[PDB]
């Protein structure tokens, strides 16, 4: 029962890759403009808690959840952002998605001469070590703090 | 961690190629590299007596700077009788990092001319000497084709 | 425990009620010397600073007081404005008062217009099949715990952050509600809910909140 | 063997300085493409050092100061100074003793205007874009030409900010 998916939108709010294993709801809506749908609903809340903090928030937002099922947020300094769902209740997941930032993406994608910055990546090893670094723990659940 | 720097550099000299040449690239990274190297390699077998001449192949003294430099073994080595040989290799760093598909393959002179452009020696495979072209089939597995600068 | 506010809306998504537990904004004062490292820049009725967060300045921190005089939207209250008593030397060394702004509730009226979609559209395009919305948004130094209703009305609050225990809270404030709801079931949606008896009873929750029991469901 | 595995790079920065120097003649022409291609490097270089050093991001010049030596520090292996703030905190310096990336480059080429350090430059500025901190780069004092220690300087021109959600 791993993980449904995972997004990543550059520091100008821009898809870069959506990897699926597990969501069911099949779309309405064409991927793109869902995207696009998501990169605002989420710098909406940024703008929420900077607004509404009580005192400096030092990582703003950190997540949301529903009851039946959760997801969990991740904010790279450079504005990259990195999205991806998964069950309410497991060990937490921001670190991970830290991880497969600093490992992953900074491997097999900036570290990719034929990866143009600003784009879609197409690696089929960026794709294969995706789906490779998910199935480490394909755990599914957050309860993230 | 410091390849990064090498790895974007090199990448970026793959994006930019005008059309004048090629490869505007000259060997003088080659040849100071070697002597670089080789400032760290104050020592190889060959003995102390001037007169008995020993070569070394510089297939192993390719081994051995690739450990310097590229760090992973050179795995496949046929060879010929005489000077002209080649390299076959699983692995290539800088082709590790693209799609290990057959689909981009143009990559290789950039890669090619750095193991070219190292002085030679009068004793033939004596470990230096160095004209080297490349085929890489598959993108890992680089095959730099050797010719040495002689017949 | 501490609650730094409550909120209910409505089928609208009106803001119906929005009681704060008196939670103040950090404040600062330092006798500021020639032109500040602080980076003031002027923004559309905000006097704030962009960068260099020393001392406990934040970047939010919209200048509040100018030695000791008011300072208004963009200029002062003696009629000076924030840059030409600024960009003005031989003022300095001077002190200048600093801190967030609390938005004005109109500001807080727009925040929670603006938060109802998020609430409506947490991506109803979900993975998980035929599925529901949000409940529990935590954030850095507050969380959002919502109850529906289950039918119709929302109820959010603003809790501190590293807490748990909070949803039978929100469901004594659901209690309440039925409470009040029962003075006029005219009294409705439409208009928002401002009694003042029905309020001290929830400060009254507050108050046992603020204290120990939040077990022990008294309220 | 191997107290510098990456003096490598050094000398391929000389190789690439004279192929665009025998390519365009003019100091300034390479100027750009130095400055230019610096920037693609930061590009590619900040998010790695923001996937180790981990920082928050930079809301202050101090901070940016700290961070940034730091990362000459993991990359080129190399501790510059922070020093000669700004009143205004917009300035700082970083004193290099010896600029790693060039052991004897050259140092009289006979070429005033070709400055090197301008990598380092482009390196600083696309990072620093990366990160919404739009600072001008350039350099006070450079050993090359005839100084002592070399000395790159930058001023806090803007604060970006993301926009058009």
């Amino acid at each position: 029962m791993t993980i449904f998916n995972l997004y990543i939108f550059d520091k100008f709010g821009t898809l870069l890759h959506y990897a699926e294993w597990n969501r069911t709801k099949k779309s309405g809506i064409t991927r793109e403009e869902e995207a696009k749908l998501t990169y605002g609903m989420l710098f909406s809340i940024k703008s929420f808690v900077s607004k509404i903090s009580p005192h400096d928030p030092k990582e703003g937002f950190l997540y949301y959840k529903t009851n039946r099922y959760a997801l969990h947020y991740l904010e790279t300094p450079s504005g990259l952002k990195f999205v991806l769902n998964t069950d309410t209740t497991a060990i937490n997941v921001k670190e991970l998605l830290q991880q497969l930032y600093a490992k992953v993406w900074v491997e097999f994608v900036v570290r990719d001469p034929l990866w143009t910055p600003g784009t879609v990546v197409t690696s089929e090893l960026f794709q294969s070590k995706l789906d490779e670094f998910v199935r480490q723990s394909p755990i599914f659940g957050i309860r993230n703090i | 961690s410091e390849e990064i720097l090498f790895d974007c550099l090199h990448a970026e000299i793959v994006n930019y190629c005008l059309d004048s040449n090629k490869e505007h690239d000259l060997a003088t990274l080659e040849y100071i590299g070697f002597t670089t190297g080789y400032r760290l390699i104050e020592r190889l077998t060959r003995e102390v007596s001037r007169f008995k001449d020993e070569l070394e192949t510089m297939k192993f003294i390719c081994t051995d700077f690739w450990m310097l430099i590229y760090k992973k073994q050179v795995d496949n080595l046929r060879t010929n009788n005489h000077g002209m040989y080649v390299v076959q290799d699983k692995a290539f760093r800088f082709l590790t990092r693209i799609s290990p598909g057959t689909k981009q393959l143009e990559h290789a002179p950039k890669f090619v001319a750095f193991t070219c452009g190292l002085v030679r020696g009068a004793l033939s495979n004596l470990g230096i000497n160095s004209t080297v072209t490349a085929e890489v089939q598959s993108i890992p597995a680089c095959k730099f084709h050797i010719e040495v600068n002689r017949n | 425990m501490i609650i730094y506010g409550v909120y209910i809306v409505s089928k609208s998504g009106g803001l119906i009620f929005n009681l704060d537990n008196n939670v103040p904004r950090i404040e600062h004062e330092k006798t500021f010397t020639y032109p500040l490292d602080l980076v003031l820049d002027y923004d559309s009725k905000k006097v704030s600073v962009s960068f260099n967060r020393k001392d406990g300045i934040n970047v939010g921190h919209v200048l509040v007081a100018v030695n000791g005089m008011p300072v208004n939207g963009v200029t002062l209250d003696d009629g000076r404005d924030v840059r030409t008593t600024l960009d003005a030397p031989e003022n300095y060394p001077i002190n200048l008062k600093f801190s967030r702004p609390k938005m004005t509730t109109n500001e807080k009226i727009f925040l929670a217009s603006m938060f109802y979609p998020l609430f409506a559209i947490a991506s109803q395009l979900s993975p998980e099949p035929k599925s529901s919305g949000i409940e529990i948004l935590e954030a850095d130094t507050f969380t959002l715990h919502c109850f529906q209703t289950l039918t119709g009305i929302k109820f959010i609050i603003i809790s501190e952050t590293g807490l748990n225990g909070i949803d039978l809270l929100l469901r004594k404030v659901y209690e309440l509600y039925s409470d009040y709801v029962l003075k006029n079931p005219f009294y409705s949606l439409e208009m928002p809910i401002r009694c003042e008896l029905f309020d001290n009873k929830l400060q009254e929750l507050l108050a046992q909140v603020e204290k120990t029991g939040i077990s022990n469901i008294d309220k | 063997a191997k107290k510098v595995n990456s003096e490598f790079l050094t000398l391929t920065y000389g190789a690439l300085v004279t192929q665009m120097l025998r390519d365009f003649e003019n100091a300034e022409d390479v100027n750009k493409q130095l400055e230019r291609i610096g920037y693609n490097m930061g590009m590619r270089l900040i998010e790695d050092f923001l996937a180790r050093t981990s920082a928050p991001r930079c809301l202050e010049m101090r901070e940016t100061a700290d961070r940034i030596q730091q990362a000459f520090r993991i990359y080129l292996n190399i501790q510059p100074t922070i020093s000669n703030w700004s009143p205004a905190s917009d300035e700082f310096s970083l004193v290099f003793d010896s600029n790693p990336l060039t052991e004897f480059v050259e140092l009289p080429p006979d070429l005033t205007n070709l400055r090197y350090s301008a990598i380092l430059s482009g390196c600083i500025r696309g990072a620093l874009e990366m990160v919404q901190l739009e600072v001008q780069c350039w350099f006070v004092q450079d050993q090359l030409k005839g100084d002592n220690v070399t000395e790159l300087r930058v001023k806090f021109v803007r604060r970006l900010e993301e926009v058009i959600p």
